[PDB]
């Protein structure tokens, strides 16, 4: 069933631009969404058809004090990108006020879109962590789709701000925003700035413009993410099928990234393996373990040489992890689309779940408890106060994510079978 | 009066032999005369039908 | 018998005369009227033919305060469309005054086209309801030709403007126009402004320009209903017997339409119709239901297969309807032309009585009843108030409407049997 995209905030709209700009440029659409005359696809799922096969995406793109929009709408791709579905503060609260008043016409927005599509699997938002406008009304939002749509999943692309700790607020409302995708989002595919920043010095020089190259490698990974889906294959030909595998436990659905050829710009499979199970690679800044790992292999892969590459990095062990969890990793592969350079022509990428990121959540946590004692940044504005007097969703918030923190520990220990 | 005549028409234009387009021309005629009502097995059928236009005329005085 | 069109007002003859274009680009005809060298329609009835091939329509342009209809002239179809016949307020009651004052040679120019043509069948007019200019003067000519032709019918292609609610006596003009319209014109299709952008959201990047490029989705949709007239075939060879099918009860004679490829710029009979019936490819904007349904498609559609969509359509019950109507949803087949692009080959329309648009009156009724209550804008001007010194035409409208109303809902319940 076709997949719908609810790219909101400044900054998920960047990351929904880039990424359906990237699926242009790598499926058979210009700018204006004709297809190319120079074009084996499974387009159905991503962009709607018609039979001249002009592909629209069914992208929704919220916007919240226009910025940034303005200049989406002054692109080249804007007659690619019309589902004419565009309707018109720094803080969770005040993003979450103005999202409650105009929730109606955006949701309208939402059932038109699902009414048009033959039938709808799945809500993917370009979510931001703590993106002012972005947080508090994606927040909302989410908590709107699982009601509206109980049988259909959420996945999040959370781009979750670390910049070296500008923005006072971050860990209040990123605290809040995790307390919503804790127990209102199906998926959740976390990204890191610090992380991905830090690939940025060792590829490149690049240090100063760091939002926008940045940008490009979130796209990398958001495309690669999806490949298998795009492309037909012989299994995870659905996306709950993909899901699976990669969140064993409902609590437990945060996903790390990694991929092969940072610098894609012949490798064998176990060459692109073992390179992918370092931690170089890895796109996210007592003992610890994955819970479950898989990868993906776009290119010229020799297919016998799959098993024994599997057999070759068991026995280098390069990944260790003894979870609760029994899943094994498994090579999966895909298609390398043509059209575009097949520059280090076989290129993978991993989805993996690893209680590494709890450290992550918990140093938010941590910026916040210090702030919460400090009291220093409470905000308690006339929007703030009067929205939350009591403050005390902050605390509900603080004891559901330390929850998760304990799940994570306790997924380590031995005895995950008992209460988490 | 249309799947028959596409029947006949593949039948017609991929045949290479008059003494099969006589046969498909046969055939297509017997087959309408099956589908509407006009059989000497329908004869029943076709009364009723006849009855059924009958009011059609009374309603139109 | 042929056919002849009464465009009148700014924006009918805007589409008039986009439709007579569409009509001559899909026609053997060229913009001088002459036959197409490059060029088996059934061009009697739209199409007057003169001796040396100049295939001029039978339109009938009327123009009041002409600023739109000096740029229809100064056109390359100026020669296309030359009976030779235009004759020279924002206010309902303005437009019928004006009307009033010419409305014996505006009749003479009936009278011509009606002498010339061999027979007479219909009066087709590209109505603009609260069109400043265009009502009133629509209104006061729908009133003469039913005395004038008494045997004679006429169809409107009613523009109903919704706006988002500038015109701020509309609601008193829409009101006044549906009385006229209710028990003066013998069929009306219902159009929406905001339908038409709704109906463009997805298909074409016209986001702003709206209103300028609903022009072609307008005439678009006049060509498919009248295709079955202008293209021989086996059933609906005449205007009035396609439209006894559409309308049951002579009170409730608007009708809803929806285009399957909203995006026309292979697929089977089944998918055409399930599309069909979705809300998205609908344009309109206690239980509801359709009172009959219709259709339409243009292709190279397989016949045993029609039949299958036809059950199939029955078996998925798409369409929801109990009315006090028998009339089942029925399958019918028009040709596609030749000389235009084929794009997606197979093409369906529908026309159909439904319920809801009950409810897109009753709104212009309750923006009517509020400004009523508030006398805000009864625009007092000596026009108004001396050509209605009672305002009891405005009651007179509003009980009339109510009574529709009241019959939509009738319909509704299960004893239509009895007084509506």
């Amino acid at each position: 069933r076709e997949i719908i995209t609810l790219q909101l905030g400044q900054c998920g709209n960047q990351i929904g631009f880039e990424f359906w700009k990237q699926l242009c440029a790598e499926h058979g659409i210009s700018p204006e969404g004709i297809v190319e005359e120079f074009a084996t696809d499974r387009k159905d799922v991503f962009f709607y058809q018609a039979d001249d096969e002009h592909y629209i995406p069914r992208a929704v793109l919220l916007d919240l004090e226009p910025r940034v929009i303005h200049s989406i709408l002054n692109s080249p791709y804007a007659k690619l990108y019309n589902p004419e579905n565009i309707y018109l503060g720094n803080n969770w609260a005040s993003g979450f006020s103005q999202g409650e008043k105009i929730h109606e016409d955006i949701f309208d927005i939402i059932d038109r879109e699902a009414d048009g599509s033959d039938s709808l699997e799945g809500f993917v938002l370009c979510h931001s962590i703590a993106g002012g406008t972005g947080s508090g009304l994606g927040s909302y939002l989410l908590e709107r789709l699982n009601d509206r749509y109980p049988k259909k999943l959420v996945q999040t692309y959370s781009v979750f701000p670390n910049q070296d700790e500008d923005v006072v607020v971050q860990p209040y409302n990123s605290l809040l925003t995790l307390k919503r995708l804790t127990q209102n989002a199906d998926c959740v595919v976390v990204l890191d700035n610090t992380a991905l920043n830090r690939i940025a010095t060792d590829r490149l020089h690049i240090q100063n413009p760091s939002f926008s190259q940045i940008n490009q490698l979130v796209s990398t990974i958001m495309s690669a993410s999806t490949t298998t889906l795009r492309y037909p294959g012989y299994m995870n030909n659905d996306l709950i099928g993909l899901i699976a595998s990669l969140i064993p436990t409902p609590r437990l659905h945060f996903l790390m990234t990694g991929y092969t050829p940072l610098t894609t710009d012949k490798t064998t499979v176990l060459d692109v393996m073992r390179r992918l199970l370092q931690p170089k690679n890895v796109m996210v800044s007592t003992n610890h373990c994955y819970i479950a790992i898989l990868n993906i292999i776009q290119g010229e892969v020799d297919p016998t040489q799959v098993h024994k590459s599997l057999q070759r990095i068991r026995e280098r062990k390069l990944a260790n992890f003894i979870p609760w969890g029994p899943a094994s990793i498994q090579v999966a592969l895909s298609r390398k689309s043509p059209y575009l350079p097949s520059a280090h022509r076989v290129s993978g990428l991993m989805m993996a779940n690893h209680t590494s990121i709890s450290s992550l959540f918990e140093r938010t946590c941590r910026q916040y408890d210090k702030l919460r004692k400090r009291e220093a940044f409470l905000e308690q504005f006339r929007k703030e106060d009067m929205f939350k007097d009591n403050f005390d969703e902050m605390d509900t918030s603080r004891e559901i994510v330390q929850q998760l923190i304990d799940e994570y520990h306790a997924a380590t220990r031995p005895d995950y079978i008992s209460w988490g | 009066l249309e799947c028959s005549w596409d029947e006949l028409w593949n039948k017609v234009q991929q045949a290479q032999d008059l003494d099969h387009i006589i046969a498909a021309h046969e055939v297509f005629l017997d087959t309408i005369i099956s589908r509407c009502l006009l059989d000497s097995d329908s004869r029943a059928l076709l009364n009723q039908l006849r009855a059924v236009f009958d009011q059609i005329i009374e309603l139109q005085n």
